[PDB]
């Protein structure tokens, strides 16, 4: 289907079949020395330096080599640069290319990429799409929403720029607004929208705006594999591990962690309250958009399994007795923080991004009345003292309805069915 | 930003290839 072959391409069209039969029949040391040869002698050909990219790309997997991908995303922009190139193969080089950048995490380089390709191909939408998505993963939401906006002006029902026009008006917590366009998108069936983060992000704003056909589609996406249950719509998960919304120390494995916490916890609380008192910006405002009114704030010790110094000269006792568990200054996909919330506080039901740890809840200053938290369906309470321990990956939600402050530390633990291996490996969040 | 609490945005880990 792709015209790939200039004119003087066709005419050694024998020679550069050989080399590519080399390539797909997974003889890949032998493919890239053929397309050495054919770029030696056809140094202009087009098809023989994509050839010899294609080449360095398949090595670079067979070599699980960043170095060796850094070569081959040098000779996919080397193809663009040659005369006379045909134009499905310079969409194809420079797409691969910005696609590998993404994979090597050069999210400024894949930019500059996908911005050459649509002052290339001004007509073509899904590269302004592919563009959007460019300034999504560097954190640009707002030349990303221009970019969805320009696309929505010329194809009006292009369903990927709506699931993520849609996605950045939520993120923006215009919430009306966003569902009309995350479910106009999900509902189009384009390539691209059956994406478990517009499922999440539809029914989350729909629940915000107390819209009830908000679990219908937490079941569709359930039922396209997106999401564990209704319940649970974590999308960063390991399968297999024990999922309940609750969970009890001896459940854990950690007792020797929740007995460090509960009988230490006034030497938690202490310095908790110290930090209130005399180093009170070092609590920092929630900022995921999960509150829908009060105040809330949280004072992070680790995050991501790394220490963070300057905290831990404000809370070092703590620190001292908590870097004794690695189970949880190891969890890369957890936090250990102090977490204030007052009066006329209400957190929207929510989901934590991933099933891989469980969260424990130590109390240090509960009132007797007015603060709860929902797991699933079922609330509790916390007492100061005492640790909680529930799976965020389920959706949960609090009140704080106080006539003063609630002061909590939260510890999160990997999940304890995740081997050591796992533990190890798996991405940070 | 991070996904902390909630998951907000839009990719939740960083690539940093094989
Ligand atoms: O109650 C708090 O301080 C935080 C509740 C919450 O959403 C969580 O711990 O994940
Ligand atoms: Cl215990
Ligand atoms: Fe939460």
């Amino acid at each position: 289907k792709p015209k790939l072959l200039n004119k003087f391409d066709k005419t050694i069209k024998a020679e550069l079949d050989a080399a590519e039969k080399l390539r797909k029949r997974g003889k890949i040391e032998e493919a890239v020395n053929a397309f050495k040869e054919l770029v030696r002698k056809y140094p202009q050909s087009p098809r023989a330096r994509y050839g010899k990219a294609q080449c360095e790309d398949d090595l670079a997997e067979k070599r699980r080599s960043n170095e060796v991908l850094r070569g081959a995303i040098e000779t996919y922009q080397e193809v663009a640069s040659l005369p006379d190139v045909p134009a499905d193969l310079l969409k194809l080089s420079l797409k691969r290319r910005s696609d590998r950048q993404q994979f090597l995490g050069h999210m400024r380089g894949s930019l500059l990429t996908l911005q050459r390709l649509v002052q290339l191909f001004p007509n073509d939408t899904s590269l302004k799409n592919d563009l959007g998505v460019g300034y999504l993963l560097i954190g640009d939401n707002d030349n990303a929403k221009k970019v969805y906006e320009e696309v929505l002006s010329v194809t009006p029902n292009d369903g990927f720029a709506k699931v993520h026009y849609g996605f950045i008006l939520k993120a923006q917590n215009k919430i009306a607004e966003s569902i009309p366009y995350l479910k106009e998108g999900i509902e189009s069936g384009d390539p691209g929208t059956d994406d478990g983060r517009f499922y999440f992000h539809l029914g989350d704003a729909m629940q915000r705006v107390g819209n009830k056909e908000a679990y219908k589609w937490y079941e569709l996406g359930h039922k396209r594999g997106h999401f564990a249950s209704v319940w649970q719509r974590s999308l960063y998960n390991v399968n297999g591990l024990k999922a309940q919304p609750w969970w009890t120390p001896k459940e854990t494995g950690y007792t020797e962690l929740v007995k460090s916490l509960e009988r230490n916890w006034k030497l938690i609380r202490d310095e908790g309250l110290a930090v209130m008192d005399k180093a009170k910006g070092l609590f920092l405002p929630e900022d995921e958009n999960l509150r829908e009114k009060g105040d809330w704030s949280q004072f992070t010790l680790w995050q991501q399994g790394r220490r963070n110094e300057n905290a831990c000269k404000g809370a070092p006792k703590t620190c001292t007795l908590l870097e004794k568990f690695p189970e949880t200054t190891g969890c890369r996909r957890g936090q250990i923080k102090y977490s204030i919330m007052h009066p006329g506080t209400h957190v929207w039901p929510h989901t934590g991004p991933t099933n891989c740890r469980l969260r424990m809840h130590l109390g240090l200053v509960i009132p007797k009345e007015g603060c709860k938290i929902r797991c699933a369906n079922e609330t509790k309470t916390w007492e100061e003292g005492k640790v909680l321990i529930f799976d965020d990956s389920f959706e949960h939600e609090v009140w704080q309805d106080a006539s003063s402050f609630r002061l909590i530390f939260i510890v999160d633990v990997w999940h304890p069915e995740l081997t050591p291996q796992q533990r190890r490996s798996l991405p940070a969040i | 930003g991070k996904c902390k609490d909630g998951l907000g945005e839009y990719t939740c880990t960083s690539l940093e290839g094989f």
